[PDB]
């Protein structure tokens, strides 16, 4: 293959950028204290676990979506239901709100992207575009705006789609194994994905080839999430572990984890400014993670089935934490 | 295999510098983290 | 059904024992 | 506040309406049962037997690999497991992928049901030596048939050791790890949607009835 | 990187004998299952057999049981299969295959695709 | 009944110790007084003459003989002989309760107190743990559940049973600790017919419970309606209609100062046939349960039957039958061994079906690793 002396030119260059390391500079900085946080909400109402939930841009209203074809998208402050959108695979694993707000995308096993459009004149909500040719199970996508929307699919492909005509725009291929999470950056023009492969590979939307591929997981990647910089992102996984890598340095930086954790990340969001890192688990809790020192300083242990979803508001002032036991809490 | 070659032609930074990044803007944005800093309920509306 | 037969018995039996009560006041003063 | 309540209402009218819409809809999730089908390595088939709505879920347009998928699959009522007995070596990938579902970490709290298929097409690979028995099992020729359960009439003393076999070869697996709500419910079938679905609706009731004896402790 | 490099394989006289070698880096070998895979040429993938993490329910297919050896050494990150009494179906390429995830008795690596967590593979051959 | 009947004699038949001083001349005129001591009603008798005064019929201790002959004797001017008594007492005695009955008197007094500490320190320690089993299962997240709110409001109908029944124990006895105050007569009865009810509210209310669980096995699924407006009008309308009727036929037929006491047997049975009913139904459901749970053990398990097919069914006939005591007037044992089960059913149900279920167990631990 020919491809040692390529092998070994990038494990040289992680090893020559590796100098003063992010747990040598932050040992001067001080701790953040125990958080106290508490459930100010309980939205429940849901039937099936819910799977999946996006918070909105008004960080008033939230979607979530649950295996029993419903799409409720709440208003937290009030605690009412907007709208429930009837499905029609009842297997949907992800949601996502369109940050101006007129459109909710949800889509599952049913191989198949639904835009729903919620901005109807006439109140009866309905579908705005069926998206399809992908073959494997869907797993996360996210909007861009109103016209574009990048998924991600369990046949080791994620695509950039146009709404108005249904057509895959360009298609991100490389990956190996289903690929689970999706997490756009603040600017929109890079994202990152995280794969069945140990392997986080960054992406360019207007490109479709691999940027860089970060490796230092050991097991299936469940969930990603940027940093607010947009020069780094967490990456939780099967490992019970999560790693802040970084797309300047190309290599991992921290590794959150803790001895007593045999639960593989589900969930993972930072907070506003990124000094937090919270990552939702299998042993039915929510472990914070102080993302500049890797010391666990929070549990938000409200959920007696484990968490699915972990939304983080635009405006840091809440964290919603759904779980498969169809209720849907709101921290702060 | 030529994602393989388009990573290694872009530019490595030190992690010193890097580190130092994500630490001067987890702290030039440490008061306006309404979760870091705890937030007086007047203002709060999940109240 | 026995706690219905118990103090309606443990009410009749502390009814007559107060006629041994009010009979002590009618022959000794 | 008045200028915020009417507003408020048109939302609390709305609120009204959806809830009014959601107990409609609870009473007919909760009274359907789900199932699901896959095999030995259409996405909705809906039917149903004595006003009992099941909802057999059919996947086979996804991969292979199914670690992440077969996790949404754990409030089924039952998976309806369908084997290839016939064999290469069909029946010992049959055999880990069951070791798999059983031992799950989300997965050990449904049950599954097993369907034998193949069944007549085995009489015939006992004899033709093509993909034999005994040439991926060897213990099966020492072993002979378990107890005097009665197998089906018109059949071989050969084929009805073959058959059973393979069904204790799964209940080495089930009986081995028991530790929460799954039961294994072997039946011997020859072809499907033909006289099944009262197999399927027979076996789907005892996890139902299993489900609230637990519930009151009583099992 | 998970990559689990193999050695041993190579031509051997039926009856014969050999050892392969999965050597395993890039993870805490210690807590994982291990299985080997193996692939008949033109047949798929077969499960031939695993171990678990210190290694107390060892079990094999019943074509090679008997004649198959499977040892672990957790201390040097290193999977050991001794071929025994080979026969002429033994000849395959054989893959070392660690299991999706950590501190769990399920796996699922018998597939076709590119499993991400299965080794380059080493051929065996059988001679007349 | 018997103070009844002998306060309103005593005026009746003691009218005729004032019709006794119509026909008698004044007796100071060296003849024995006519003293008002309520009990003795001699005549005029000549002076120094024990006069054999006979006993009247308006003691009730004279049913099986209602005749004595006693010498009563008396002085100068009507001197009778009195020592610590104010009143001239007569001479007769002979007219008192039984010798034989006597062993009756003064000795049964702790045979029923050894019964009465018995139940009233099994009822506090039912509500002891019933109120915590509120708090518990009713006042943590499990409440939404339509299994949990049968065994919520069961609790709660245990409540009602016990905390009527403590009170009527200590208002029976501090009325009992010139006729009695009309301010204790209404409000004995008005917490006997809230004793009354609750009895049959939980009785009636453990019918919710067998009929639930019948149903929830005799479906194919989950249920779609939770039926639990007909199980809250079934369980607490269902003694409305019997404890209500009770009442006003208690009321005005055969009202007494206290209606604990049961008399007339017409208006008892219709307080039995609410409790008769919720059993004989509540032991064809338990029948049925038990046939179902042995053929769900003698299949598809790697069985140790012979434990859990009655280690579960001791778990059940708190929740169902006592019928067992009632095939075996009462004995003194037998109810001891019968009132020691009524009073601590109510603390069993307690035990069970909110402490020992691992669905509580696994959520206390969760809550406590907290806290």
């Amino acid at each position: 293959q020919e491809a040692e002396q390529l092998k070994n030119q990038i494990r040289d260059a992680r090893k020559a950028c590796a100098d003063a390391t992010l747990s040598q500079i932050t040992n001067n900085i001080d701790p953040v204290g125990r958080i106290q946080m508490r459930t100010r909400r309980t939205l429940r109402g849901h039937l099936a676990k819910i799977y999946a939930m996006h918070w909105g841009t008004d960080s008033r209203l939230l979607v979530s979506a649950s295996q029993d074809g419903k799409l409720i998208i709440w208003d937290s402050y009030t605690t009412n239901k907007v709208h429930a959108i009837p499905l029609r695979s009842s297997w949907v694993m992800t949601c996502a709100y369109a940050p101006s707000g007129n459109y909710v995308a949800c889509g599952g096993l049913d191989n198949i992207c639904s835009i729903y459009n919620l901005k109807t004149r006439e109140g009866n909500v309905r579908v705005s575009r069926e998206l399809a040719g992908h073959t494997g199970y869907l797993s996360c996508c996210r909007f861009l705006d109103d016209n574009q929307i990048v998924t991600s699919s369990g046949d080791t492909t994620c695509a950039l789609w146009d709404i108005e005509t249904g057509q895959q725009t360009t298609t991100f291929t490389g990956h190996t194994g289903d690929v689970m999470s999706l997490s756009l950056a603040p600017d929109t023009r890079l994202f990152v994905s995280g794969a069945c492969d140990a392997s986080a590979k960054l992406w360019d939307v207007r490109e479709g080839m691999c940027r860089q591929t970060f490796t230092g997981h050991e097991s299936d990647i469940n969930a990603i999430c940027f940093f607010p910089n947009g020069n780094a992102f967490a990456t939780g996984s099967d490992d019970a572990t999560c790693r802040l890598f970084d797309l300047r340095a190309d290599q991992e930086l921290m590794t959150y984890s803790h001895d007593n954790i045999i639960c593989g990340i589900t969930s993972v969001s930072f907070s506003k400014s990124g000094r937090l890192l919270l990552a939702g688990y299998d042993d039915f809790n929510c472990n914070v993670w102080d993302a500049l020192k890797a010391d666990r300083a929070g549990v938000l242990a409200g959920h007696d089935n484990r968490v699915s979803c972990l939304g983080v508001t635009d405006d840091g002032m809440a964290v919603a934490t759904g779980s498969w036991d169809s209720f849907l809490k709101i921290w702060n | 295999v030529e994602q393989l070659k388009m990573e290694a032609n872009i530019d490595r930074i030190k992690v010193s510098k890097a580190a130092a990044d994500l630490m001067a803007y987890c702290e030039a944005h440490a008061k306006e983290d309404p979760l870091l800093t705890p937030v007086p309920a007047s203002e709060n509306p999940f109240r | 059904h026995s706690q219905g037969t118990f103090t309606s018995d443990y009410s009749k039996y502390l009814d007559e024992q107060a006629a041994k009560e009010f009979i002590a006041w009618l022959m000794n003063t | 506040t008045e200028d915020q309540r009417n507003e408020e209402k048109a939302q609390r009218e709305a609120n009204k309406k959806i809830e009014k819409q959601l107990q409609k809809d609870k009473q007919v999730y909760r009274a359907t049962h789900r199932l699901l089908l896959l095999g030995a390595g259409i996405f909705e088939t809906k039917f149903q037997v004595d006003k009992v709505n099941f909802h057999m879920f059919d996947v086979g347009a996804q991969r292979d690999e199914r670690r992440k998928w077969i996790q949404c699959f754990n409030d089924v009522t039952a998976i309806i497991f369908v084997v290839a007995s016939s064999s290469t070596n069909r029946l010992q990938a049959a055999l880990k992928l069951f070791d798999s579902i059983w031992n799950n970490k989300w997965l050990r709290d449904t049950s599954v049901i097993l369907f034998l298929n193949k069944q007549d097409l085995l009489a015939e690979k006992v004899l033709a030596g093509k993909s034999k028995i005994e040439d991926y099992f060897p213990e099966f020729a020492r072993y002979t048939t378990p107890e005097d359960a009665t197998p089906e009439p018109g059949e071989d003393p050969r084929v009805t050791r073959a058959k059973y076999f393979i069904r204790d070869e799964f209940l080495r697996i089930s009986t081995a790890s028991g530790d929460g709500r799954h039961y294994c419910y072997p039946h011997f079938t020859c072809a499907v949607d033909t006289e099944n679905i009262r197999r399927v609706f027979n076996d789907c009731r005892d996890i139902i009835q299993r489900m609230h004896l637990r519930q009151y402790e009583l099992l | 990187q998970v990559q689990l490099q193999e050695s041993g394989g190579g031509l051997v006289q039926p009856g014969g004998s050999l050892r392969l070698s999965c050597a395993a880096s890039g993870f805490t070998f210690s807590n994982y299952k291990m299985n080997w895979v193996r692939q008949a040429p033109g047949k798929g993938l077969e499960w031939v057999s695993d171990i678990s993490q210190s290694g107390a329910s060892i079990s094999y297919t019943g074509s090679v049981k008997g004649r198959f050896t499977i040892s672990r050494d957790n201390a040097k990150n290193t999977l050991y299969l001794q071929m025994n009494s080979l026969k002429p179906e033994d000849t395959a390429v054989y893959y070392c295959a660690r299991c999706p995830a950590p501190f769990t008795r399920d796996c699922f690596d018998v597939t076709s695709t590119t499993y991400a967590y299965r080794g380059q593979g080493t051929q065996v051959t059988v001679s007349s | 009944q018997v103070m009844d009947f002998l306060f309103e004699k005593w005026k009746l038949y003691g009218d005729q110790c004032h019709h006794n001083l119509s026909l008698l001349p004044p007796p100071t005129e060296l003849v024995c007084n006519r003293t008002f001591d309520k009990y003795s009603c001699w005549p005029d008798t000549p002076a120094n003459t024990t006069a054999n005064i006979s006993c009247p019929w308006y003691l009730p201790w004279h049913h099986k003989v209602q005749h004595r002959f006693v010498f009563k004797r008396c002085g100068p001017d009507g001197q009778w002989v009195r020592g610590p008594r104010g009143q001239p007492w007569r001479d007769a005695s002979q007219c008192q309760m039984d010798g034989e009955e006597i062993e009756v008197q003064k000795e049964v007094a702790k045979m029923y107190s050894s019964f009465q500490v018995m139940y009233t320190v099994g009822y506090s320690l039912s509500l002891g743990a019933l109120l915590l089993a509120l708090a518990i299962l009713g006042g943590l997240s499990k409440l939404h559940c339509t299994r949990n709110a049968i065994h919520a409001n069961l609790f709660a109908s245990f409540v009602l049973k016990a905390s009527s029944v403590l009170v009527i124990d200590g208002l029976l006895r501090t009325r009992y600790s010139t006729w009695l105050s009309d301010g204790a007569v209404a409000g004995c009865r008005v917490a006997a017919v809230f004793m009354q009810y609750g009895i049959v509210a939980n009785y009636c209310w453990l019918l919710v419970e067998g009929l639930y669980l019948h149903n929830l096995l005799g479906l194919a699924t989950l249920p779609e309606r939770s039926f639990f407006s007909l199980y809250l009008g079934i369980g607490w309308g269902a003694p409305m209609l019997f404890v209500v009727p009770w009442a006003v036929v208690k009321c005005l037929f055969e009202n007494v100062q206290c209606w604990t006491s049961n008399d007339n047997m017409g208006f008892w049975w219709i307080l039995r046939f609410p409790v008769f009913l919720a059993i004989l139904i509540n032991f064809f459901i338990f029948v049925r349960i038990v046939q179902l749970l042995v053929a769900k053990l003698r299949a598809r398990q790697m069985h140790y039957k012979f434990r859990l097919a009655k280690s579960t069914l001791t778990l059940i006939p708190l929740l169902g039958v006592h019928e067992v005591v009632f095939a075996f007037t009462l004995r003194s044992a037998k109810l001891f061994f019968d009132l020691f089960l009524s009073s601590f059913q109510g603390l069993l149900v307690a035990v069970l079906y909110c402490f020992l279920n691992k669905e509580v167990q696994s959520e206390l631990r969760r809550r406590w690793h907290r806290w």
